[PDB]
């Protein structure tokens, strides 16, 4: 899946 | 850590 | 769709 | 999970 | 109540 | 910490 | 729709 | 309680 | 914008 | 760090 | 439309 | 990579 780190 | 879309 | 954190 | 529909 | 905890 | 639609 | 950090 | 708008 | 601090 | 909706 | 993380 | 796609 797209994902972003945080 | 991760925020992915599903 | 959805918004997981991992 | 840890997860919300957006 | 609908959340994530990050 | 926690991210809630309302 | 509102998403929040509580 | 700050939000975004989606 | 349409930001939150996280 | 923010999260912004774009 | 996207959710970015800066 | 800062973003995603909702
Ligand atoms: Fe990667
Ligand atoms: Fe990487
Ligand atoms: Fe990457």
């Amino acid at each position: 899946h797209d994902c972003v780190n945080i | 850590e991760q925020m992915c879309i599903t």
